[PDB]
């Protein structure tokens, strides 16, 4: 008897930079460079 | 592009968005660091306000463990966990079956 | 002096003063990428415009 | 982290410093800092106190 939390996610990502890291796995990303 | 302009007044216009083009590039490359770094802190902050929420919603009932599940003490049923999804739930009303254990 | 982030053993036997892993390892990671990102120098060689 | 592993056994006193109520030694002190502490050994202990 209890009730959990969590979150979605994907199997497969997108890595993307962030401002401490690269190439962090995300769940989507978008192109912003045509 | 076709029939090229004077030299000296070619070699500034180069230079000029040379220099342009260097400070675009920085600008987007912070830009999209910043907003990712962002977006990953929003998701957490959201994460966090849930798991907060659901805290004050349970009070002394349920004891977080340092999971994400919560060891509710009261047989808390399937209306139980409606209760407590909605914003519906009331811990006045079980605290008295779910405070000996 | 071992990591950031230590730990206070007051057991009543002794003071252990002991420093954690995980959290001043994720520090450190986090701001050694943080110069690695930023410390770097340009990709695009200029020219000498005036004299 | 520390206040997670400590369900009931530790509390914030409101310096930021925890007040473990069962006797808790250096094995304890090496199982909290490892985090393989368990609650399972010493509920009763500390609920008592
Ligand atoms: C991710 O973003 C793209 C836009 O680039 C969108 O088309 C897609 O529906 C989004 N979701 C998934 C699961 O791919
Ligand atoms: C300016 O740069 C372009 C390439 O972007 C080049 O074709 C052109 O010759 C340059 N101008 C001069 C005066 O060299």
């Amino acid at each position: 008897d209890k009730i959990c939390l969590g979150h979605h996610a994907v199997s497969n990502g997108t890595k993307v930079n962030t401002l401490c890291e690269r190439g962090v796995e995300v769940v989507n990303a978008t192109e912003t460079v045509e | 592009e076709f029939t090229e302009v004077e030299k000296q007044i070619g070699n500034v216009i180069n230079w000029t968005r040379d220099s342009i083009t260097e400070v675009w590039s920085y600008n987007a490359e912070l830009l999209v660091a910043m907003e990712n770094q962002h977006t990953i802190d929003l998701a957490d902050s959201e994460m966090d306000k849930l798991y907060e929420r659901v805290k004050r919603q349970l009070r002394e009932n349920a004891e977080e463990d340092g999971t994400g599940c919560f060891e509710i003490f009261h047989k808390c049923d399937d209306d139980c966990m409606a209760s407590i999804r909605n914003n519906t739930y009331d811990h006045s009303k079980y605290r008295e079956e779910a405070m000996q254990n | 002096i071992d990591g950031w982030y230590g730990f206070r053993h007051q057991n009543a036997q002794g003071e252990g003063t002991a420093a954690d892993y995980k959290s001043t390892q994720s520090a450190i990671d986090c701001i050694t990428g943080k110069l690695n990102r930023l410390i770097e120098k340009t990709n695009q060689q200029f020219e000498l415009i005036d004299n």
